[PDB]
């Protein structure tokens, strides 16, 4: 039912910190873990993944060595030691909630977020525009591009569309480009290429107007692109 | 003299015999239990044991010579070597499982299966690798006289030569025999204490330990003879008496499969039908 | 007869899925092709992924005697049974990720056989207390009851249409029940002995029953006849699991006798064999639009034929 | 794709219970079998305070745990649950050896030797001897002179020859019949004698089911 | 009438037989196996 | 047949196995 998220403040660079994502309300042994950080006015980026019961762990491929995470399983609890803190890691951090079979729905629920603030071959996608103003009740369609075919021999494509209501989590809206989420409206439809991909909102209503974003999931890095503003 | 041909006759035997049990235990129709894999593991332990002593131990004593290379005493070295270790070790350990089968049959119903089987199986053959390393590169040949190729073993130092010697019979036979005793003797302690086919099972456990015994105790006290007595001993032990000494632990070796498989009533209806 | 041969079709497990630990009683396909359920008597419940091999959910059951499988058409949810009179619901995709259960369904006196998802809140179960059940998961009581049987119900077939099911008891009888009039429809009582297992046509119009004499009789709804018989004289070991193919033409039927034998749809031959197995098959099944066949039996192996 | 870590993992979870249930291999499908009306469930209380549909006791024990399966009730036909017991190490079954005379619980109310004889009838129609060792037990011994004297003893049972009219032999002679109608002696039925209140009762059947394991652990380990 | 559920089941496996993936053996391409 | 010794107290030895 709810995620916590501890370990913010304002450290110099080159410190040392202890993020600690505490779970409950859910079987936390048999989902994976992801670590989404967000720049303050640049759009998300992945850090980090963990399978399920301390797996597999995969980071992004410039902080691979750098950073180190546990997890207590008993108490259900994420253990992210922060070390050599840089200047541009100045981040609002997520703490992702995902699991992987066959019709999952990875990605699903989100934490509520910390803020780090210090002083002073890769598949990358890309938005299509920053800022678009829009008056509820048009369909707008929000388009992204990618530089690989996600269109994968198994058979699905792994695009994962999302939504940021301002001040709080950016909870999932479409996952594998055809599927909608758990806990959003009847009204969302994706589609798309191998490599463009396209979003149709029809009948916007309140509060359906925060910032928009895109993930591949193909490979084990994530790129999210500067994200799609939404604006009235 | 009749050596050649009760050489012949324990030949058709010996491999006829563990040819059999190699193509039923080889396949399986829900019939490997821990004790059927242990068997392939005394069946192909058995049967590379007579296929490498049994013809190249014969012919030197009565040729003189090995017709074939050096290599080929090196691998016949290290396959006497493996063979009787995995033979042995493959006892004693089928009269574990059966000690721990009747004795705590709970405990044992815990913690055998057949991954413990595979598993127990793979740590002889891999411990009797290890341990045996340096016995087929101790085995080079030096020739004698006009022309025989006699590919002694040799060890350079008296007390590295009896250190060996009493480490194999030590632990290559003495505590597989005592282990091998003293677990039957809880098999007839425990069916005779729990609860007729008893006298015969009591009977199979003391011939087998007894026979064990007889069969094995010439090879490991000749070694111990030429470890200790040194000259004089090869005079005497020559010729016959080696191959009759040798010839009694293949008697073991071929019985082997007869004494656990052959002889018992199921194994040989099971093989009626896979005949 | 007039139909061509469908011919001595070799049939290879493309997929062996290991894991159970012991014996399987009974499994059951997913609508979305690569989910299925199957459960073991060691008390697991297991979704298994088809086409990657692999386990979506490990369940564990209270009730460890487990003898059927129901999986939902929207597959959200499972349905076990067994020896303890309780129709168990769980909740596969749920926010809190485990598969938990919904509702215990107590009130049947009598061993569960096979239940069959009837709708995405509607659950029919078949029990050896002679008696059938249409239930609702959210009142948690039996919505209908089907009475009136002689002999003790084995097996249950989901109808396709979701309208009327039929069912068959230990005392040679296959009788018909509509879901909304709760009233038996039809009568199939001219048998020898047990339906093991039965299942039911994608059109409706047809069904055929499992029995211990190696007779893979099927019964038509509109004929009203009992004529047409399975019958192999060389196998004496009895059907434990009947499924069905969406053409119709081919029939798969697990046995006794550790295989599956395979038939056509009309001239009856045997098609097809499945010997892979250890034990006796005794469970079978297809997905809806046919690319895999799953096979599980209890030497605690389920192996995809395709 | 990145399922795998999820389900191999859950493989050793299936070998955790693989290595668990071969920590309770100790517990095997032990049926508990009887009839109406002799006090099964009087022996099943009796089993739980002296160590303090079908139900699942576990006597979990230093020495052993121990899980009994009561297959009391369960109104049904035997031959299709009967299946799901075939790795039953031992078929535990009651007779009704307390009330030698009684008639069936049915309407009739007048069956000579028909009780005792249905539950005979039960008793043979065994379709699997691979792992069955039935482990018989016997009912209470209270009270004998009242019970054995109302009713004469010797015009019901057609092939029984012994004494009659006493009080405390005949109860020894009754006994040893009872035990003595085995029909299948290729295997062994490990009879214990046990009052309704006495105690021990898990010392039997712990004793029986080592026993039996000894007897299989003779036939497949060709230790026979 | 036997004969009219008969020829139901001709008709319905004539139609439907070219969908079925065990009377046509489909090609590898689309599943890796 | 032929001696596994052909000189004056050599104590030459065999295969143990």
């Amino acid at each position: 039912v709810q995620l916590v998220e501890s370990g913010g403040g304002l450290v110099q660079p080159g410190g040392s910190r202890k993020l600690s994502c505490s779970a409950s309300g859910f079987a936390f042994s048999s989902f994976g873990m992801h670590w989404v950080r967000q720049a303050p006015e640049k759009g998300l980026e992945w850090v980090a993944y963990i399978s399920s019961g301390s797996g597999t762990i995969y980071y992004a491929d410039t902080v691979k060595g750098r950073f180190t995470i546990s997890r207590d399983d008993p108490k259900n609890t994420l253990f992210l030691q922060m070390t050599s803190l840089r200047s541009e890691d100045t981040a609002m951090y997520y703490c992702v909630r995902s699991i992987y079979y066959y019709g999952s729905s990875p990605f699903d629920f989100w934490g509520q977020g910390t803020t780090l603030t210090v002083s002073s071959s890769d598949i990358v996608m890309t938005q299509a525009t920053s800022s678009v103003p829009v008056t509820p009740g048009e369909s707008v369609s929000i388009s992204c591009r990618s530089s690989k075919s996600l269109l994968h021999s198994n058979g699905n494509t792994y695009l994962y569309w999302f939504l940021q209501r301002p001040g709080q989590s950016p909870q999932l809206l479409i996952y594998r480009m055809s599927n909608l989420a758990s806990g959003v409206p009847d009204r969302f439809s994706g589609s798309g290429s191998g490599t463009a991909f396209t979003l149709t909102i029809s009948r916007l209503e309140a509060e359906d107007v925060g910032v928009y974003y895109c993930m591949q999931h193909l490979e084990y890095p994530l790129t999210f692109g500067a994200g799609t503003k939404l604006e009235l | 003299a009749i050596r050649i041909t009760l050489y012949a006759v324990i030949f058709l035997m010996s491999v006829g015999g563990n040819m059999l049990i190699i193509v039923v235990l080889g396949l399986s129709r829900r019939l490997r239990t821990v004790t059927n894999a242990f068997l392939l593991s005394l069946a192909v332990s058995d049967l590379l044991l007579a296929v490498a002593c049994m013809p190249f131990t014969l012919l030197p004593n009565l040729m003189g010579t090995f017709i074939f290379g050096t290599v080929i005493c090196k691998a016949v070295s290290y396959l006497m070597g493996v063979s009787v270790s995995v033979s042995t070790l493959s006892l004693v350990a089928i009269a574990l499982e059966r000690y721990s089968a009747i004795c705590r049959p709970l405990q044992a119903r815990v913690w055998q299966t057949r991954s413990h089987a595979a598993r127990v199986i793979v740590a002889t053959w891999l411990l009797s690798g290890l341990l045996m390393v340096p016995y087929p590169v101790y085995t080079v040949v030096q020739p004698v006289g006009p022309r025989v190729l006699q590919c002694v073993h040799r060890w350079p130092s008296a007390r590295v030569r009896q250190t060996w010697s009493v480490l194999l019979l030590l632990l290559l036979f003495f505590i597989p025999g005592v282990v091998m005793a003293v677990a039957y003797g809880l098999i007839s302690r425990e069916l005779y204490l729990g609860l007729l086919a008893k006298k015969r099972v009591v009977r199979m456990l003391l011939v087998i330990v007894v026979l064990f015994f007889l069969c094995w105790l010439p090879v490991y006290s000749a070694n111990t003879w030429r470890a200790f007595d040194g000259p004089g001993a090869h005079r005497a032990l020559s010729g016959a008496p080696i191959s009759f000494i040798h010839l009694l632990s293949y008697a073991s070796a071929c019985v082997n499969p007869l004494v656990y498989c052959f002889m018992h009533r199921r194994f040989r209806q099971a093989c009626l039908e896979t005949c | 007869n007039n139909i061509d041969p469908v011919g001595r079709i070799q049939m290879r497990t493309r997929r062996t899925l290991r894991g159970h630990l012991a014996k399987i009683y009974a499994m059951h396909w997913g609508t979305d092709s690569r989910l299925l359920v199957s459960a073991s008597q060691d008390g697991k419940l297991i979704i298994w992924d088809s086409y990657t091999t692999n386990k979506v959910h490990a369940i564990p059951l209270r009730s460890s005697w487990v003898m059927t499988c129901a999986y939902a058409p929207s597959g959200n949810y499972v349905a076990c049974g067994g020896l303890d009179n309780i129709c168990s619901i769980y909740n596969l995709k749920t926010r809190e990720g485990n598969v938990r259960v919904s509702r215990e369904l107590a009130g049947h006196t009598g061993y569960l056989s096979c239940c069959r998802f009837l709708d995405d809140n509607q659950i029919v179960t078949s029990s050896g207390d002679t008696t059938c059940a249409l239930w609702d998961i959210e009142t948690g009581q039996q919505t209908t009851t089907f009475t009136g049987h002689t002999g003790d119900v084995m097996s249950l077939s989901l109808a396709p249409d979701t309208r009327l099911f039929v069912s068959g008891a230990c005392d040679a009888s296959a009788k018909l029940w509509d879901v909304r009039e709760g009233m038996c429809r039809q009568t199939f009582t001219g048998h020898e002995s047990d339906i093991n297992a039965i299942c039911f046509f994608p059109n409706g119009n047809a069904f055929a029953t499992g029995s211990d004499d190696a007779t893979c009789r099927l019964f038509d709804l509109r004929a009203d006849q009992e004529l047409m018989t399975y019958s192999h004289d060389n196998i004496i070991c009895g059907i434990t699991s009947v499924s069905f193919s969406k053409s119709g033409r081919l029939l798969l039927a697990g046995y006794d006798d550790f295989n599956c034998n395979v038939w056509d749809a009309l001239k009856a031959d045997r098609a097809g064999v499945l010997a892979g197995h250890d034990n006796r098959v005794s469970c079978l099944g297809v997905t809806d639009d046919g690319m895999a066949v799953a096979t599980g039996s209890w030497d605690s192996f389920l192996k995809i034929w395709n | 794709a990145e399922d795998k870590a999820a389900v191999e993992r859950s493989k050793m979870i299936d070998r955790n219970l693989r290595r668990d249930k071969r920590d309770a291999r100790r517990e095997l499908k032990l049926l508990l079998l009887g009839t109406g009306e002799s006090g099964k469930s009087t022996f099943i209380k009796q089993m739980r305070i002296i160590h303090g549909g079908i139900i699942e006791y576990p006597f979990d024990l230093q020495s052993v745990i121990f899980r009994m399966v009561d297959v009391g009730g369960q109104r049904s036909e035997r031959r299709k649950w009967i299946h799901c017991f075939e790795n039953v190490t031992s078929i535990m079954f009651l007779v009704a050896l307390s009330e030698y005379d009684q008639v069936l619980v049915e309407s009739d109310n007048e069956n000579r030797m028909e009780e005792s004889k249905a539950l005979f009838r039960t008793i043979i129609t065994y379709p699997w001897f691979q792992n069955s060792s039935v482990i018989l037990f016997l009912n209470k011994k209270d009270l004998l002179e009242e019970k054995i004297m109302y009713s004469h003893l010797v015009d019901y049972f057609p092939e029984y020859d012994g004494p009659q009219r006493d009080a405390q032999a005949a109860r020894e002679f009754i006994l040893k019949m009872f035990v003595d109608l085995n029909p299948d002696s290729d295997k062994i039925i490990y009879s214990h004698f046990t009052c309704a209140t006495d105690t021990e009762n898990i010392r039997f059947v712990f004793a029986a089911v080592k026993d039996t394991i000894l007897q299989l652990n003779l036939k497949e380990y060709n230790l026979v | 009438k036997v004969s009219k559920a008969a020829a139901d089941l001709m008709a319905y496996c004539e139609a439907h037989a070219k969908e079925d993936p065990l009377l046509t053996p489909v090609p590898a391409s689309e599943n890796p196996f | 047949q032929g001696p596994w010794l052909e000189e004056e107290e050599e104590a030459y030895g065999w295969m143990d196995f």
